[PDB]
């Protein structure tokens, strides 16, 4: 019933109800390396935990030693898999350890064995009410968490949830336009929804990325995003894009701009366009105040945007 | 001077256009701290700690190889990595591997690997394609007809094809997850062994690429975010199956540069997220990569010289803000070091003195002359010829 933390805390070899069982000292043979000087506490429970696992004892009391394990090292992938059988066997009510994996999750979010642990009881329970919400508290601890925000595109796709979720993606949009995930977030929501190929959509996009564009000049994010939902159609495609982004030089001016059109001129340079020689330098100027102003340190790159475009467009 | 150090490179700085949020913040206090190293020569300067403490790291690594506090309690279940990481490092570094440990090391991963293929966290754990790769790669670096023997490419390959799945992409571990990083661990493994059928990876490509985003780069399952990590293990694995082409290259250059910083030096796994030295080779790790990409693809612009990134300011880095004054590398400045960056701090390094696109040569060390390490494999992050040695060998068979 105890704790690891709680003082009343006894190892296990002082325990009644594990007297009639012996350890198993891990065996790092002869001549040990990388060896691990585990604590009294922590080195006492495995050596019971192997016990256990090597007699693949299905008992109530393995169960609550795994807890320990757990804690000892939640990162024991070993210990989850012998865990989820004791839940199979044991036939264990599974919210109970909802509550219990909502927990530890919450506790040391960046691990993978926790969050997949968390995946299998829900695909079994077939329920996934709780987790939109569950991961959104974790997502509020860390608006960048891998991990939760996977397992949310995973929640979402196997359950259909879609409905209110773009919502969310505007949410903390505002909290943090410059989030390159929740960026990510919003193309999952559309891409898988409604697409881009709308008129009305990819209209409605691109508006507002521009806006993001506008408000925070240098949102590294708003500008991979406006290049992201427009690269595949290419850009010649849309011409007025080259006048707008020109009409942000002055108190607008950023690298993520200069390199917009040189890429924008660059799909130009691949659709027999008028000045097909006009461009070509209008450009290869723009890889010049990259590479030795604007964004040097990407030189090496931009000094090969160059070449490569002379490269194909001469003579 | 120093490239970092020049004054016009206080321009590089970030602009947050007087908006703030948590990422401008986070990487207004990085800029701070990264700033203070880089102003902090300003009194004497005549011979800087522009130096690679071989020998200091190497306490730690030689030490650190044999025995591990209390500490490292929660790598209890990874213990093949620890070898791995240490193991590399001192090849890097160029330091011989006493013939002696050479056994205790294979002795030690031959009671990790279970009799159901594949290795395991520690003595007695399951089998998992992590600490696995970390025990085959590593027994390669040893590179002996004893470490090469430990492996049991039989057994081996029964595993991995029971991780496999129908889409294409591996478990990680029976019953565990999927992501770039479970196919590359079969990928690097298999092709070293030389253990594939052709019927093995049959789609894998193809979900790989399903990885690659809207951004050029490569996430962990898809629809989800670029991670240069991930990507690392998505091309790489592409490499080996012989598929680069099979992704949008270009999508994919322009992210990673793009995930160099333009003020500290090193590379940001992802898109407005802080730099972090172990992404010095996950990161600038791929141009290696991407390099042998487009020449093979028949590309002429490449360069002949470099990376297609500041090999400089990447090294002006790792050598200012991540060595550790005790020893062993690190994350950012003020960073609790760990034998993981210690390893892949340092492989970051190799990649940015290095380059070898072609028979021609043609190194760029930063520091003082005894900061060049030894090559380091672009696919595999192993010596560049204990590759050539182990797969030269497994082949026989
Ligand atoms: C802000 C989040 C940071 C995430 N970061 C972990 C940092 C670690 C580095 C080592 C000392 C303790 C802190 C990077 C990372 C990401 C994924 C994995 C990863 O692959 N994930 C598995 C590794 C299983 S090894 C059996 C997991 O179970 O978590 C690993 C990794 C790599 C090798 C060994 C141990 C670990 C943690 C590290
Ligand atoms: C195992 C490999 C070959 C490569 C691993 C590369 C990585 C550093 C992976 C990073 C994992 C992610 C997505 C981040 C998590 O730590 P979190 O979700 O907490 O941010
Ligand atoms: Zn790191």
């Amino acid at each position: 019933f105890l704790s690891l933390d709680s003082p009343t805390y006894v190892l296990y070899r002082d325990r009644a109800e594990w007297a009639d069982i012996d350890p198993v000292p891990q065996n790092d043979g002869p001549s040990p390396v990388v060896q691990i000087i585990y604590s009294e506490k922590f080195r006492d429970v495995y050596d019971y935990f192997r016990a256990v696992l090597q007699r693949d004892e299905r008992s109530e009391r393995a169960f609550k030693l795994t807890r320990d394990a757990i804690e000892l090292n939640a990162a024991n992938y070993t210990v989850w898999h012998f865990r989820r059988v004791l839940l199979r066997s044991l036939q264990k009510d599974l919210q109970e350890e909802m509550n219990y994996i909502i927990a530890i999750i919450e506790e040391q979010p960046k691990n993978y064995q926790v969050w997949h642990h968390r995946r299998v009881l829900v695909e079994w329970l077939k329920d996934p009410s709780q987790e939109l919400e569950f991961i959104a508290d974790i997502l509020n601890q860390d608006a960048k968490n891998y991990h939760a925000w996977q397992h949310r595109q995973w929640v979402i796709q196997e359950f259909r949830l879609w409905d209110n979720e773009l919502q969310y993606v505007d949410q903390l949009l505002k909290e943090d336009v410059r989030n390159n995930s929740v960026w990510n977030q919003r193309h999952f929501v559309i891409s898988n929804t409604t697409g881009y190929s709308d008129r009305a959509v990819l209209e409605r996009e691109v508006q507002y990325t521009l806006e993001m564009i506008k408000l925070v000049p240098h949102n590294e994010s708003a500008w991979n995003y406006l290049k992201g939902i427009l690269q595949d159609r290419g850009l010649s495609r849309y011409p007025n894009l080259l006048n707008q982004l020109l009409d942000l030089q002055p108190s607008h001016s950023s690298p993520y701009l200069i390199a917009f059109l040189v890429d924008i001129y660059e799909d130009m340079l691949e659709n027999q366009c008028d000045n097909k020689e006009d461009i070509l330098n209008k450009a290869l100027e723009l890889c010049e105040i990259l590479a030795k102003e604007k964004d040097t340190i990407r030189k090496e790159y931009w000094r090969y945007i160059g070449r490569s475009l002379q490269s194909k467009h001469s003579r | 001077p120093l490239y970092s150090l020049r004054p016009e490179h206080a321009r590089e700085r970030l602009q947050d256009d007087s908006v703030e949020t948590v990422t401008s913040i986070e990487q207004a206090k990085v800029e701070e701290k990264i700033q203070e190293v880089f102003s902090s020569y300003k009194f004497n300067h005549l011979v800087p700690r522009l130096v690679l403490q071989r020998e200091k790291h190497f306490h730690y690594l030689k030490r650190g190889l044999r025995q591990l506090t209390d500490a490292y309690e929660c790598l209890d279940a990874s213990r093949p990595w620890l070898c791995y990481w240490i193991l590399h490092s001192l090849e890097l570094l160029d330091e011989p591997i006493p013939q002696i440990v050479a056994t205790d090391v294979c002795q030690f991963l031959e009671l990790c690997q279970s009799p159901d293929g594949g290795f395991g966290g520690g003595p007695g754990q399951y089998p998992h394609l992590a600490p696995t790769y970390a025990a085959v790669n590593a027994l390669c670096i040893i590179g002996t007809e004893e470490a090469y023997n430990v492996i049991n490419r039989e057994k081996l390959l029964q595993y991995l094809y029971s991780l496999k799945q129908p889409d294409g992409s591996f478990l990680m571990h029976v019953g565990g997850e999927v992501d770039v990083r479970s196919a590359y661990c079969a990928a690097s493994v298999a092709s070293l062994t030389n253990i594939i059928t052709p019927d093995l990876f049959e789609g894998t490509a193809e979900w790989i690429a399903r990885c690659q985003n809207w951004e050029g780069g490569i996430g962990g399952v898809p629809g989800m975010e670029a991670h240069g990590g991930y990507t690392f293990c998505g091309l790489a694995a592409l490499v080996i199956l012989k598929k680069e082409r099979s992704l949008n290259l270009k999508s994919l250059l322009q992210w990673v540069t793009s995930r160099q910083m333009r003020f500290e030096g090193g590379f940001q796994g992802r898109c407005n997220k802080l730099v972090d030295g172990c992404y010095s080779f996950w990161q600038a790790g791929l141009l290696p990569l991407l390099h042998r990409a487009l020449h093979a693809q028949g590309d002429p612009a490449l360069s002949m010289s470099h990376w297609m990134f500041h090999q400089q300011a990447l090294q002006e880095y790792i050598l200012m803000c991540c060595q550790c004054p005790a020893g062993g590398l690190l994350d950012k400045p003020g960073k609790s070091r760990d034998f993981y960056h210690t390893c892949y701090c340092l492989s970051g390094l190799s990649i940015a003195q290095h380059f070898g696109s072609g028979a021609m040569l043609h190194d760029v060390v930063m520091g003082v002359p005894e900061n060049v390490l030894q090559p380091t494999h672009p696919v595999y992050n192993i010596g560049p010829d204990k590759v050539i040695q182990a797969t030269t060998h497994f082949l026989q068979k």
